[PDB]
């Protein structure tokens, strides 16, 4: 919960923090590498996403 | 990671001051006045990257203030010397910023991110204060032709209105020791020339001859004037 609410921030201020999302031309919306999780950690994600796109810019 | 992002929070906060931190170290191999900053390796390369864009921002505070204290200290009277008390005074305003945030870091929440808005102004002011002393490094220019290069800045910084208020500042900084050069020789002819900060050089002779060296903010019509 936290610690992905403490890895948005760092996408935020730039480039990708506690996980490597890095691949700016093949994005896969952020790594987590776990499925045991729920499918909603899939479409948090998203939001993530379209926000460092828009700050490397 | 919070805490990891905060510390290196504090240890950049020191880097914006001049001094050299605890986790990035500052060494300059070149020189030029600016400094390398490296950066350590983190437990999350992540923000290890995102620390290290904020690094070319002392890279330009070390630029200009290096400049205007050699400017100060190899003692002259030009015109050079009083560009760099125009931006002294800016670093004053620099400074105090980061200590009312201070108050902040002993109530510590403040971000990697709201740190980052203040200083995407403040890279602002120290890279146009940086571009203008590594122009001043190339050119080593003295008298009016400091005068005449910092009436073309007033031309090129255009645009961005923030960026043409200090080039504006630092032409009227620079004109003000200069045209009251141009006044105390009106009313008397009392030509003084600690490094020739005037053009004008004293010679029966009829041998004033303006110099090409150096040229007012407007061009030769006035000199001849």
């Amino acid at each position: 919960e936290t610690s992905l609410v403490r890895d948005l921030l760092y996408v935020f201020q730039g480039i990708d923090g506690k996980f490597v999302k890095m691949c700016n031309s093949e994005n896969c919306y952020k790594v987590d590498g776990k499925v045991a999780v729920s499918k909603s950690l899939k479409d948090i994600t998203s939001k993530l996403s379209e926000l460092g796109w828009l700050h490397n810019k | 990671l919070p805490s990891q992002e905060t510390c290196l929070v504090e240890d950049l906060l020191y880097i914006l001051i001049g001094v050299d931190g605890r986790y990035i170290s500052v060494q300059p191999l070149v020189g030029r006045q600016s400094r390398s900053f490296s950066v350590e390796q983190n437990l999350d390369s992540s923000v290890k990257e995102l620390v290290n864009r904020i690094l070319p921002v002392a890279t330009n505070y070390s630029t200009v203030t290096r400049f205007v204290e050699e400017n100060s200290s190899f003692e002259y009277g030009q015109v050079n010397h009083a560009l760099g008390a125009a931006m002294r005074t800016l670093g004053k305003e620099y400074m105090i910023l980061i200590s009312q945030l201070e108050h902040l870091q002993r109530q510590g929440l403040l971000s990697l991110q709201k740190l980052w808005f203040y200083i995407q102004p403040t890279l602002r002011t120290m890279e146009v204060l940086a571009s203008i002393a590594t122009s001043l490094n190339k050119g080593e220019c003295f008298g009016g032709a400091t005068l005449s290069l910092l009436h073309d800045r007033t031309f090129g910084y255009t645009g961005d209105s923030q960026a043409q208020e200090l080039c504006l500042y630092l032409t009227k900084a620079a004109s003000a020791p200069y045209f009251d050069i141009l006044e105390r020789w009106i009313y008397r002819g009392i030509i003084n020339d600690p490094y020739s900060e005037f053009m004008v050089e004293e010679h029966w002779d009829q041998r004033y001859t303006i110099v090409q060296q150096q040229i007012p903010s407007f061009l030769q019509k006035v000199a001849d004037k």
